[PDB]
């Protein structure tokens, strides 16, 4: 699975974890009734797709970092070795033995409470950054709402549970962390001060978002009208589309020059937009 | 003493579990000071302890749901019964190996003798070499053995359980060993205790467990099904402790009804128990950290109180207020104890939203008044030597300013601002000695009056935030305080000359009268303590040009000139000042005219 | 519940179903002390004692199941209460994935819709529409 998952990173392409693990894992159910019960028999798929990511990523970047600066980038399967670490490999074993099943729950224990970032874990917030993001992609693949909606709720978890910890660059440590708990590493995982602010417009982003795929257009567009991206004015537009579809004239020309809006933002070619522009606009 | 030996036990775990190293074993602990500590109450109750609960876990977010699922009552079942025919058979080796011992043990007491040894030491395999032993006229009881042995959990075929049924209904109605034996396989003769072999107490409910049938096999007949509500009710309503004889109980009700799963009901009593407080306290706290206790909404309520709508019977104690009366026992020495007691209830909700050992922190240590011990101490140098709360968290800054909260809402003065100076609270410490001030500036300073000892800490703090670098406002709203003491420090001593200095320095007040336009569009910058303080400084500087005026006239036209400063001061001040202080510098005015 | 049921709001449904389980919670242990039990000695009227006419965990599960159906689960959650509206949703439950498909899922609308005449019969508007269009 991670040789897979890293072949396809370095092909620049996010993996099919959801088919791969519905396979693999065949009855665990899609999400968690709780973010705060330390509940290793409430396992979810998307707790393992998580650990996935963040075991895909920090593989690449060892096998990046041992003096690789050799063609084959990956190194199939038999030539290699191991790429994931002992412990995520000792996680792996003892889930595994649950799932596919005088137990100890230290294992599972310590790494659920790490993964949910509850009360107290280690890692820091490129993790939760690169996973925010992933999860991004993954509610925004389906046309499933049903689906859409608890995937949001994997983002805005993560997002969230950032914010109040990543206010701690302020010439001060993330936290001092001897043994690295799940994912510690530096010169990668450190976020410097400026992408903070921008990682706030993002979660206002996945927040009125959140609210679109709920239901409260009013908030939803509260928020939108907040960030000072192309993110809220193509949202802000689509929405103006939806709601005025056949109700009244007046809200039309509001379209019209956010459109210009996104435009002039077009005009310097930004390609942050997820469809191109020259088929919406 | 055993509460101490208790007392390093919960030292040692919660040290390991603050420093995160490999989860540390309460129960083992228990049963190990136990082992050393020659009470056969300790240690026979804590082997019974972690030998009936040492089952496998399910959290499953769900803690009643997931020990009332059908096979916590086979794991339960399982190490209850093991342990009681363990426990038999090596009382049977004193009577004595196995056969020998249960041989020579029918002795004491005085091949169904044999298998029946088998079955209350545990051991199928005996049960079986007796089995084929006396297979000769016996017949399908080998067989039926034989599956029941093929059957982890002991269940037979349906039919081969009618089967003994209607064959114990037959024949064994009237061998006692061999109607025990059909009437526990095929769950038959539900109702009857066969008490011809039944004589010990759990060894007669290990057989109505044995009888028990756990499914909802629809075509099970009426009676001879023993459902585990049924079984329980009668077990802890119908049968009553007082026929369970209390006396012994100490030992033997509690644990039939922990090893029938009467979690928060053997906890309830074995608390009533005088020796056994700590004890309880320590088999719940570990079963709630397992996650094991149903508990209760209301704290105030009783010990054990039933939600509405929870099924009949489940009951839900008050840890809340279970472990709050069992540190209030020693609360007055070991306040340690109350700390590690309550470091179980920082990751719960109170109910308005705070955490319970935050609030249980404030509420008993503020109470308790040893602070250098209890949060750490603003040492000679000021650093902030930690207390056993920086040993048990890593936010003492939070912990002291939830500390000046509660203690805000306490109305302790002295003690709220040494605990937010302590969380260095600039705004809340200054606004504290502020409020605190205001009463205590003009008040007589006779020796000892709190006068001298608010001057010198108030300067204390002053020195300390003033020489660390520590706003401008209330510092020198605090210099005019200072000012004002000293000044009337002089003016009680009598000293005329050095006041009117003092007055004329502070420069808040009409001085002369074009200087009352500039101190009144001054005086609207002042803070309210100010316009708390103008008034008597008002009349003690009239006072003052009085007296001045009055050595000038018994050895003026600068003394009068003041007093028209003072009275144009004083009548446009936005300050609606007491009449009568204003009649009576009007009275002196007169007597100076 | 009613007038919040009624809206389409996200943000309107939270507030009423959490007002709603609020008033039903704080009833529920007073809901308790009706056997030949003094209900509250009040002298004075607080603002309204009557006689002669006064004299949360259904609604929760409801709650929870149309959580999560605002749909496989939503029935396993819906099969869980037994009133008027639990029937009702599981009724139309069946109608929707049964209009034209296959028949033995129409003999559940009809038992079920019958569970809901013998409740109608018995003076039940605890559907949010009458059921003299239901049935």
């Amino acid at each position: 699975l991670t040789w897979l998952g890293l072949q396809w990173h370095f092909l620049s392409t996010l993996p099919p974890l959801r088919k791969w693990l519905k396979q693999i894992f065949p009855r665990v159910p899609q999400e968690t009734s709780r973010l705060e019960s330390n509940i290793p028999e409430s396992i979810c798929l998307l707790d393992l797709e998580v650990f996935l990511l963040a075991v895909v990523q920090t593989s690449y970047l060892q096998l990046q970092d041992n003096n690789t600066t050799n063609r084959p980038r990956c190194l199939p399967l038999p030539i290699c070795k191991q790429l994931f670490t002992d412990r995520q490999r000792s996680w792996w074993d003892a889930v595994y033995s649950l799932i596919t099943k005088a137990k100890l729950r230290s294992v599972i224990q310590h790494d659920l409470t790490t993964l949910r970032a509850q009360e107290k874990h280690g890692l820091q917030p490129a993790v939760l950054v690169n996973w925010a993001r992933g999860l991004h992609k993954t509610g925004y693949s389906l046309n499933s709402f049903y689906d859409q909606k608890e995937y949001m709720g994997r983002c805005v978890h993560y997002w969230k549970k950032l914010l109040p910890l990543l206010d701690l660059v302020k010439q001060k440590k993330s936290i001092p962390e001897p043994v690295d708990p799940l994912f510690k590493h530096f010169h990668n995982k450190d976020i410097k001060v400026s992408e903070v602010k921008d990682l706030e417009d993002e979660a206002c982003i996945a927040f009125a978002t959140l609210d679109l795929v709920d239901g409260k257009t009013e908030d939803a567009i509260i928020a939108f009208e907040s960030v000072k991206n192309v993110v809220a004015y193509w949202n802000l537009a689509l929405i103006y589309q939806r709601k005025a579809e056949e109700i009244e004239n007046d809200c039309l020309p509001a379209e019209e020059q956010e459109e210009f809006q996104e435009c002039l933002l077009k005009c310097k070619g930004f390609l942050k937009m997820i469809c191109d522009e020259y088929s919406a606009y | 003493n055993v509460e101490m030996a208790y007392a390093r036990q919960m030292y040692m775990y919660n040290e390991k579990v603050v420093s995160g190293h490999l989860q540390p074993s309460l129960v083992d602990l228990c049963t190990e000071a136990a082992e050393r500590l020659d009470d056969k109450n300790v240690s026979d109750l804590w082997v019974m302890v972690k030998q009936m609960t040492d089952v496998p876990l399910i959290p499953a977010s769900d803690t009643l749901k997931s020990r009332c699922s059908g096979q916590m009552q086979m794991a339960f079942v399982r190490q209850a019964l093991n342990y009681l025919e363990q426990s038999y058979k090596n009382y049977t080796l004193i009577s004595v190996g196995t056969y020998n011992l249960v041989r020579s043990f029918l002795n004491i007491r005085l091949v169904w003798a044999l298998i029946y040894y088998c079955m209350r030491c545990g051991d199928l395999m005996a049960a079986q070499q007796v089995v084929n032993r006396a297979q000769h006229q016996l017949g399908d009881f080998k067989n039926c053995f034989q599956e029941y042995i093929h059957n982890k959990d002991r269940r037979l075929s349906p039919t081969t359980e009618n089967k003994l049924r209607l064959h114990y209904r037959r024949a064994v109605r009237a061998d006692p060993y061999k109607r025990a034996v059909y009437c526990i396989i095929g769950r038959c003769d539900v109702s009857d205790n066969h008490s011809e072999v039944a004589d010990k107490t759990e060894d007669y409910l290990w057989l109505k467990l044995s009888q028990v049938c756990f499914e909802d096999e629809a075509n099970s007949s009426p009676q001879d099904r023993l459902t585990l509500p049924q079984f329980q009710k009668q077990l802890f309503e119908d049968y009553g402790e007082s026929h369970f004889a209390v006396n012994q109980q100490p030992y033997l009700y509690f644990q039939v009804l922990f090893l029938t799963a009467q979690f928060e009901a053997a906890i309830a009593f074995l608390f009533r128990l005088e020796r056994t407080r700590c004890h309880a306290v320590h088999v719940a706290l570990a079963l709630f950290e397992l996650k094991l206790l149903l508990k209760s909404t209301g704290q105030s309520a009783q010990l054990l109180s039933q939600e509405p709508g929870e099924p009949q019977g489940v009951r839900r104690l008050n840890f809340i207020r279970l472990l709050m009366l069992y540190t209030r026992k020693f609360e007055p020495t070991d306040p340690r104890e109350a700390l590690q007691y309550f470091y179980f209830l920082r990751n719960e909700k109170d109910n308005q939203g705070e955490s319970m050992f935050l609030r249980c922190v404030s509420e008993l240590v503020i109470e308790s008044r040893e602070f250098d011990m209890l949060l750490g101490k603003l040492e000679k140098d000021g650093s902030r030597k930690p207390g056993a709360i920086d040993k048990f968290t890593r936010d003492t800054k939070t912990i002291i300013n939830k500390v000046a909260s509660v203690a805000e809402n306490k109305g302790l003065f002295e003690e709220a601002a040494k605990l937010y100076d302590l969380a260095k609270n600039p705004d809340k410490v200054l606004e504290l000695t502020n409020k605190l001030l205001s009463p205590v500036v003009s008040q007589i300073s006779a020796p000892q009056s709190n006068r001298e000892r608010l001057k010198n800490m108030a300067l204390a703090i002053a020195e300390r935030y003033k020489s660390q670098g520590v706003e401008k406002s209330i510092n020198s709203t605090f210099y005019l305080l200072l000012d004002l003491i000293t000044f009337f420090d002089e003016y009680h001593a009598g000293h005329i000359d050095l006041s009117f200095d003092v007055i004329e320095r502070l420069k808040l007040v009409p001085l002369s009268q074009d200087s009352v336009e500039e101190r009144v569009a001054a005086f609207r910058n002042f803070s309210d303590e100010i316009r708390h303080n103008l008034s008597e400084i008002l009349l003690a500087t009239m006072n003052i040009l009085f007296t001045q005026y009055k050595r000038l006239k018994g050895s003026d036209s600068v003394l009068r000139s003041q007093a028209r400063a003072l009275i144009t001061f004083a009548g446009m001040i936005p300050y609606r000042m007491s009449g009568d202080t204003n009649a009576r510098l009007v009275q002196m005015e007169v007597l100076m005219n």
